[PDB]
């Protein structure tokens, strides 16, 4: 977090990028600034993704532990069922 | 399995895959569209962000 | 044990090797559609016969 | 309608109508307007004769009624009960309750 | 069910195997040990048999004793055979 200190879109930028529902890309700009850019855009996302992946972590109050969904062994197959999920039902707790 | 690096690729579907899957382009969507739907690709890097 | 129209193997739910096997079994009947059993060989027995 | 013994005994079981009537779409319905497919086989008895568990619901509540409608949390066909491990998540890939 | 004492699978097992909400089996196994193998799978039997036979013990709280299934003698019979259910009435002795 700090010190890089904060994307301001400019070039430097930083990776984590731990916001969410950021109104700041657009928002103003205005625009960008003289720099060489190219990533820039890959660090862009890459860090995107997982401020939303991260910004999940609660969520998982109401969620649920994913499952195989697929699956494989599973090393014992050999007394009991081994299957998985389709997702086609809600997780809410309430 | 493993998806791994040593171990090689493998087909997901049985041969009948290629047989279905050219039948249906090749027919069931041109005689539908009669020639109007185009083939394109995509633009990832435009996509994903 | 059982019969069996028509079903999904090019696969995405079910399983192998615990509760199902081939038969061709009791003649009049046409099944086309069984491409899935058991596996570690050759190309022989879908597109030589 | 049966005690003890040792062998109890001979004569026709049911007998001679149910054969040729029941077993009598056998030759009669399925694979043509089919176009056949229907697919017999024989089994051998393990993933429901050795291996079909778990056990975690609580009782259907205490003391009342049993209507229909599908809605919200607490139960098992609820996930509550299903992750993978039982009968439950197995049981809704479609929609419907129990 | 002291001692023998857990089923952890392992091949001792023990023949009952009285528990409920089992996330054992898996669980991990992980996988099962350096041992022949065979059965296990009929100890497992009687026992996972045991496991919920036994834990019946309530559900008889809102049963619905069974019925004759069917009828034959039915020691009168002489002025009084019988049917047994099919109940169709949602049984929860409220």
């Amino acid at each position: 977090s700090n010190p890089t200190t904060f994307s301001v879109e400019a070039i430097a930028a930083y990776t984590p990028v731990a916001l969410i529902r950021l109104l700041n890309a657009s928002g103003p700009l205005q625009p960008g600034h003289r720099v060489d850019i190219a990533d820039a855009r890959s660090i862009y996302t890459v860090g995107a993704a997982a401020s939303a992946a991260r910004a999940r972590a609660n969520h998982n109050a109401n969620t649920i532990r994913r499952t195989a969904m697929f699956a494989e062994t599973d090393p014992m197959t050999w007394l009991r069922p081994t299957v998985g999920l389709r997702r086609t039902f809600n997780p809410r707790i309430i | 399995g493993d998806t791994g690096q040593a171990i090689p690729i493998t087909p997901h579907h049985d041969r009948e895959w290629g047989i279905l899957s050219k039948i249906y382009y090749y027919i069931v969507i041109p005689a539908f569209s009669r020639g109007s739907c185009c083939t394109m690709g995509v633009r990832y890097d435009r996509l994903y962000p | 044990g059982l019969i069996m129209m028509a079903y999904q193997a090019y696969d995405e739910t079910i399983a192998t090797g615990t509760f199902f096997y081939p038969v061709p079994v009791n003649p009049l009947f046409a099944c086309p559609e069984h491409l899935a059993s058991l596996r570690g060989m050759t190309n022989a027995r879908r597109v030589l016969a | 309608r049966g005690d003890t013994g040792q062998a109890i005994p001979i004569t026709p079981h049911h007998d001679r109508e149910w054969g040729i009537l029941s077993k009598i779409y056998y030759y009669i319905v399925i694979p043509a307007f089919s176009r056949g497919s229907c697919c017999t086989m024989g089994v051998r008895y393990d993933r429901l004769y050795p291996a079909l568990q778990a056990v975690i619901v609580p009782e259907i509540p205490a003391d009342e009624e049993a209507p229909t409608t599908p809605e919200d949390p607490r139960h098992p066909l609820h996930a509550h009960q299903l992750v993978p491990n039982s009968l439950n998540v197995y049981f809704h890939n479609a929609h419907l309750t129990v």
